[PDB]
């Protein structure tokens, strides 16, 4: 009295044989609001699948627990994410961070070039600024200076107030490294006339820095004569400046004094 | 979450329709009375919704399903069917904030009915669509604050393909000396069989469109004045299922009809508030009492050789002009263009010439 | 109650069948349109989609309607919520269109009558790209090594940053692989310092000439730092003393324009990887 | 202007997506214009239609199975394209029976330049 008929039996492809644990080289790298596709998860398991991934919400995509992961978020902390390049996402355990995955460790990714975005600018300089300084990190960290196409109204600001502040401490005195590097990257990387420090502070400087940051580049009357004498022996830096290195010299003093063939 | 009750609506209007040269679009009827229920409110909003089997919590819903039907009958290049709709609201009417904040993109326009009234809403549809002389000088007043306008268009080409070859066809029954229209003979298989609608028999075919599920049904009979009031979907869907695949060596008219109609009485039975000034309460729209004077539907098909072109045009103003309503002809058939999926149906109608 | 249990094939299709569903009473008789499945879907119902006439009952795998679309065809597409659907215990699998006199009121009482009827909702497949979920194929098809049943998502040539996290250890254990230098092209951060650090390590194998001429233009910073940290382990070497760390003074002189008087070395460029910026661009004009 | 500003460059896919305030409400309308008068897209669960000259092409819908949030993701963005983007939430309420409807309209400046 009933017309029975058995459905046919299932084959499952890769669209369902997936769980979130043993994949977290997929579910890390990934953008914002984008729907990267775990497999069915049971209704116990979603929250630690949600406590794993904080900037990862669960999305129940279809049924069977068919869910996905959206990501809204990027919570990645200045003195972990920014002071290396390498990482593009971290894992927390036991109060420690990692570059390797772990059996309950929290994930916690980056924004993409989040140097190129100005998050970390405030806590950068804060942190280099001496007896820490990596010539490796903070030195690339100057590469925003002529890479910054970020073109927001918050990128913007960030960049020009990083400007400003390292201003400051590179006109009360330019010995620090990071203002060396400073210098360094201003050949042209604000367009090709965008420098005057030469006339703010440094127009006006201790007598020590004559004789140990600046030998033949600021001289004393008798030296200030003695340096246009002759035919350049004294421009650029041939008779004892050449032996220090060319880390502090003024922009307009630069291509003026320092033009030697 | 249905539109069961919409195609119905469109189906009964073509019920009425005493004629023996039709083409009407039942869909374009069935669009207009279910999308003015956004300006109706109170008695009318509850007229509409009762002439099509929508309770008030299965709105919304439903339009869901409309524009996922949309969705699917907009699917493909080779055919396609384009659905608009525009509004346009005397200047002096004070619509809604809310109204004017939720539905203004979906085709309100504001304009005067008393300056160049006609020319400007003509050059809008013909913007929005590919209707042009839909609106005539006599169709609006100095009194209309309103008017409403729907179109469809349809191109199907045909999953199989008509062979053009010489043969013609005449008719000497009535009402002409003598007529000629062009004949074709095609031998392909089809899914075309013969049934009783109520102890009578009818040749059933359907014809199929390339990558569309949309398909148009032909039933040839005696007496098919029966065979029009006896149209429902479920009729339809179940004369599609019983029709099935053999070799069919059929022979079929490049026949060519223009139709307009006034759906006044037969759009008025089912909603009587919506077209009396006393009782128009459509608030959701504006606070002044505005109403709906009259509603004419102007349809075009054509069949080739190699696929239909079918449009529509429903049209809510004051007033129009007339139509002949006795041309009488012999040995029809009837045609249906029907979606499979969505059960939409988009035209049907009579022929002359077999 | 069931009476009559009658069954009528479909002539147009064989999938789409009626039941003339009589019962106990002459107001409960209805002809329901009900659709099974016995094909197999390679194609697409609808641009994007397929809807399989199959819906699961609430309370059955997933597997069931998956099976109906090939595997090979069915690697890319996610099922998910569709409408709801009403089907018959007795055949499960049943897909009950709501027409005429039947409706899903009628089709609620009669599940509240009996159990002939059961809920569910319609298989609705949509095509995403393919689906990559385990640990050793992401890091297989971002190295090319399979090209194939992975999403363009790792599959673009690295356009994106979906896989940069791996393949940074990846070029770390051998900058050999011709895709290393590919995904270096795309101009990213980790990337950037992966390739510094290797180049600071290892700058004697053309892997980092490559490297350098990619991000000298618009990056000097990790070109510069990889430049300054290996010659500092290799002072002495015959390439690496010109204009760097070790030259023949004290300190590291001739670092500028002093480089573009140069004749010995910085002349006939065998190698622009061992010099910054100040030693190139500005030299071509000296 | 509390509404998030968005820049991005020409050829990026720029993605836009809205959250809706009211997430007890049944879904029955999301639709993405652009100002002040055009029609983007118009979306119904999975379903998509387009109007004017647009296809899936051109802009996408990679929101079919989430109703909270609404994404549209632009391909190829031309100078053209850029500009401020309006995308609306039309609910119903399916509790009790009433003629309510709940709107949400919230606009995204996209800016695309070289
Ligand atoms: C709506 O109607 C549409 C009509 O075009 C349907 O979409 C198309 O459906 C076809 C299959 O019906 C899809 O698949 C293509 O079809 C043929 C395969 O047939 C060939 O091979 C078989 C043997 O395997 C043979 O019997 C035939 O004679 C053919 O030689 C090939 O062209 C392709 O390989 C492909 O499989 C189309 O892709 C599809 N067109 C689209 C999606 O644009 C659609 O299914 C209908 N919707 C329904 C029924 O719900
Ligand atoms: C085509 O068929 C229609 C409808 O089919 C008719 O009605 C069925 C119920 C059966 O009786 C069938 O055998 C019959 O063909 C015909 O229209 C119908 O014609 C009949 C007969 O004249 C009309 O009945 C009359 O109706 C009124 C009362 O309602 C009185 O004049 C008479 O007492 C008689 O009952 C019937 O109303 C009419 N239906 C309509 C017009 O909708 C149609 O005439 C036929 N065509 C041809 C050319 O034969
Ligand atoms: C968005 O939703 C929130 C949450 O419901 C609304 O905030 C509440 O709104 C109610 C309205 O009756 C007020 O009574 C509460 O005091 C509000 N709470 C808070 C914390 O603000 C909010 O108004 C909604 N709209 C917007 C624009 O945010
Ligand atoms: C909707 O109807 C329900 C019926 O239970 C009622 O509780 C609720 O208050 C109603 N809401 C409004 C806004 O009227």
């Amino acid at each position: 009295e009933l017309p029975k008929r058995d459905p046919p039996p299932g084959v499952p492809t890769d669209e369902m044989l997936l769980n979130v644990d043993k994949m977290h080289d997929v579910i890390a790298p990934a953008k914002l609001l984008e729907y990267v596709h775990i497999g069915p998860l049971a209704k116990d398991k979603e929250d630690k699948v949600k406590k794993r991934y904080p900037e990862f919400r669960l999305v129940n995509t279809g049924p069977g627990g068919l869910s996905a992961l959206l990501r809204q978020s990027y919570a990645g902390t200045a003195p972990n994410c920014c002071r290396t390049f390498q990482r593009t996402h971290y894992w927390k355990k036991d109060g420690k961070i990692s570059d390797k995955y772990e059996e309950g460790a929290v994930l916690e990714s980056c924004w993409p070039d989040v140097h190129d975005t100005g998050k970390c600018d405030v806590d950068l300089f804060d942190w280099c600024q001496g007896d820490t300084f990596d010539r490796n990190i903070c030195h690339q960290w100057i590469g925003s200076a002529f890479n910054r196409a970020d073109r927001t109204v918050e990128g913007q600001q960030s960049l020009i107030n990083l400007y400003n502040k390292m201003q400051t401490l590179c006109s009360k005195d330019a010995s620090v490294p990071i203002c060396e590097s400073f210098l360094h990257h201003l050949r042209a990387h604000n367009t090709e006339d965008s420098k005057e420090m030469i006339d703010y502070i440094l127009r006006q400087q201790s007598a020590d820095f004559k004789q140990k940051y600046m030998r033949c580049s600021y001289p004393t009357r008798d030296k200030l004569e003695e340096s246009l004498k002759y035919a350049e022996p004294r421009e650029c830096w041939d008779p004892e400046c050449s032996n220090a290195n060319v880390n502090f010299l003024l922009t307009r003093n630069y291509n003026n004094l320092g033009l030697c063939n | 979450y249905r539109l069961q009750g919409f195609t119905n609506a469109g189906i009964v209007a073509y019920k009425n329709i005493q004629d023996d040269n039709i083409v009407f679009s039942p869909f374009g009827y069935s669009f207009s009375m279910f999308m003015s229920l956004l300006p109706a409110s109170g008695n009318t909003r509850i007229e509409l919704l009762k002439t099509m089997d929508l309770r008030k919590r299965d709105l919304g819903p439903a339009f869901t399903e409309l524009i996922s039907g949309l969705a699917k009958l907009k699917t493909s290049k080779y055919t396609y069917t384009d659905l608009t709709y525009q509004s346009f609201v005397d200047n002096t009417v004070s619509i809604k904030p809310s109204y004017y904040q939720q539905y203004h993109r979906f085709g309100l326009y504001r304009l005067n009915f008393r300056r160049d009234a006609v020319n400007k809403i003509n050059s809008i549809v013909e913007r929005r669509s590919g209707m042009s002389n839909v609106v005539d000088s006599n169709m609006l007043d100095n009194n209309t604050l309103w008017a409403i306008i729907n179109t469809i268009y349809f191109k199907g080409i045909w999953q199989y393909p008509f062979d053009i070859t010489k043969t013609r066809n005449a008719s000497f029954t009535n009402k002409y000396g003598t007529k000629t229209v062009p004949m074709m003979n095609v031998v392909t298989k089809l899914q075309g069989n013969t049934i009783t609608i109520d102890d009578e028999e009818y040749d059933m075919v359907r014809l199929p469109y390339k990558d569309a599920n949309i398909s148009m049904y032909l039933a040839i009979g005696d007496n098919m004045t029966h065979f029009t009031d006896s149209i429902t979907a479920a009729k339809l869907d179940y004369w599609s299922f019983q029709l099935g695949n053999k070799v069919y060596n059929l022979k079929l008219p490049k026949f060519s009809i223009e139709n307009k109609r006034d759906i006044k009485s037969i759009a008025e039975m089912m909603a009587p508030s919506m077209f009396n000034p006393d009782n128009a309460s459509f608030k959701h729209m504006t606070r002044d009492p505005l109403y709906i004077y009259k509603m004419f539907q102007n349809a075009k098909i054509d069949v080739d050789e190699q696929g239909t072109v079918a449009e529509a045009s429903t049209i809510m103003v004051a007033t129009a002009r007339s139509s002949p309503e006795k041309l009488e002809f012999n040995t029809p058939f009837v045609f249906i263009i029907r979606h499979d999926i969505t059960g939409f149906i988009l035209f049907m109608g009579k022929v002359e010439s077999p | 109650t069931l009476n009559r249990i009658k069954i009528a094939p479909g002539i147009a299709d064989i999938r789409d069948k009626y039941m003339e569903l009589g019962f106990n009473y002459p107001e409960y008789n209805r002809a329901v349109k009900f659709a099974e499945e016995s094909y197999t879907y390679y194609y697409e119902t609808s641009p994007g989609e397929i809807k399989p006439k199959f819906c699961l009952i609430d309370g059955m795998s997933i597997d069931h309607c998956s099976s109906f679309i090939v595997p090979e065809f069915a690697k890319q597409y996610v099922l998910i919520h569709g409408e709801p659907c009403s089907s018959f215990k007795f055949r499960p699998g049943s897909l009950i269109y709501y027409q005429n006199e039947v409706t899903p009121e009628y089709i609620k009482d009669l599940k509240h009558a009996t159990d002939y009827i059961a809920s569910g909702q319609r298989c609705h497949f949509i095509k995403k790209d393919y689906l990559l979920g385990d640990s050793d194929s992401v890091a297989k098809c971002c190295s090319k090594t399979n090209t194939k049943h992975c999403p363009k998502i790792f599959n673009n040539n690295y356009k994106t940053e979906h896989c940069d996290d791996f393949m940074t250890g990846f070029c770390r254990n051998d900058p050999g692989n011709p895709n290393c230098l590919e995904w270096l092209r795309a101009k990213r951060k980790p990337a950037m310092s992966t390739y510094s650090d290797i180049c600071s390590k290892h700058m004697d194998a053309r892997y980092c000439s490559e490297f350098i001429r990619i991000i000298r233009p618009d990056y000097f910073t990790f070109g510069d730092t990889a430049l300054y940290v290996f010659c500092n382990d290799h002072k002495g070497n015959r390439n690496c003393w010109c204009a760097n760390y070790p030259k023949s003074n004290s300190g590291d002189k001739y670092l500028g324009p002093r480089v573009c008087w140069l004749h010995e070395c910085t002349d006939e460029s065998r190698d622009r990887k061992w010099l910054y910026y100040n030693q190139d661009v500005q030299r071509t004009r000296c | 202007t509390p509404f998030p500003q968005t820049s991005k460059k020409i050829g990026d896919d720029a993605t836009l997506s809205c959250n809706r305030n009211n997430t007890n409400d049944y879904v029955v309308m999301s639709a993405w214009y652009k100002e002040p008068n055009s029609i983007i897209l118009l979306a119904a669960k999975s379903d998509v239609l387009y109007f004017d000259n647009y296809t899936k092409d051109k802009i996408s819908y990679d929101s079919p199975y989430d109703d909270l949030v609404t994404t549209i993701t632009i391909k190829s963005l031309t100078a053209r394209d850029a500009g401020t983007y309006v995308c609306a939430f039309f609910m119903t309420s399916t509790t009790n029976d009433t003629d309510k409807v709940d709107y949400e309209e919230y606009s995204t400046e996209l800016i695309v330049n070289t």
